[PDB]
């Protein structure tokens, strides 16, 4: 997506560590963040709001 | 070097326009022709309270 | 206190409220839009200027500009004068 | 493309809640002071009686 491309362009090292916590979709990320499996979700402002 | 998805359909003349949650960035605007942004978006971090 | 309310852009009024303690905004933004680089219809600069603006948004240059020029707060915000009366008494 | 997203809003005066010397005399008016005296003195004397 666009968020991954922006992360790669800005902070490649952060992207390298973040690749191991990728999610299949938005709802899976939400249910993972509700539990302790995840701490922060990075995604576009409108959908997150 | 091949675009896939909504941008992929637009590039290869398979679709005149691509309405949807399409973020505007440098590479896409270089490859396709965007319109005026009608809603504010951007990277954001969403976490448990 | 010569004009009760001033209708103006969010950025300018937000900066003024940050700078001036006695002036405060209200929020609830309406008519959302974006500042643009106005210029003639038939100009070759258009595509390259738009690309440069988008690239500047892609990296933190616009964030750096916001930090340097806009995003700095002087005054945002019981007091002694509230209880001065009992000391007077 | 827009370089700063923002809308229209309203600026007003802060209207500081700055208080006066009588910040604790609001609940009762001046007359009640005489009245509260009339609620004590005439009692005390008759108690003495």
């Amino acid at each position: 997506g666009s968020t991954e491309r922006n992360i790669r362009n800005n902070y490649p090292y952060m992207h390298q560590y973040m690749t191991r916590f990728n999610q299949r979709g938005v709802e899976d990320a939400l249910v993972s963040l509700k539990t302790g499996k995840l701490d922060a979700f990075i995604y576009d402002a409108a959908v997150l709001n | 070097n091949v675009w896939n998805g909504m941008i992929g359909e637009v590039v290869y003349q398979r679709a005149v326009m691509a309405v949807g949650s399409l973020t505007i960035n440098e590479e896409r605007s270089e490859v396709v022709d965007f319109s005026v942004p009608f809603v504010e978006t951007g990277i954001s971090v969403m976490v448990s309270r | 206190n010569k004009l009760h309310a001033f209708i103006w852009d969010s950025a300018v009024l937000e900066f003024e409220a940050s700078q001036k303690c006695d002036l405060v905004t209200t929020g609830e933004l309406f008519f959302r839009s974006g500042f643009g680089i106005g210029m003639r219809k038939d100009s070759p600069w258009k595509q390259n200027v738009s690309l440069s603006i988008l690239k500047s948004h892609e990296n933190g240059f616009m964030e750096d500009l916001d930090k340097t020029w806009v995003r700095y707060q002087e005054c945002d915000s019981l007091t002694f004068e509230n209880m001065a009366g009992v000391f007077m008494l | 493309k827009p370089f700063k997203y923002q809308g229209l809003t309203i600026l007003v005066k802060k209207e500081i809640p700055r208080s006066t010397l009588d910040s604790f005399m609001q609940p009762f008016q001046s007359t009640l002071w005489l009245l509260v005296g009339l609620s004590v003195h005439v009692v005390a004397v008759m108690l003495y009686l």
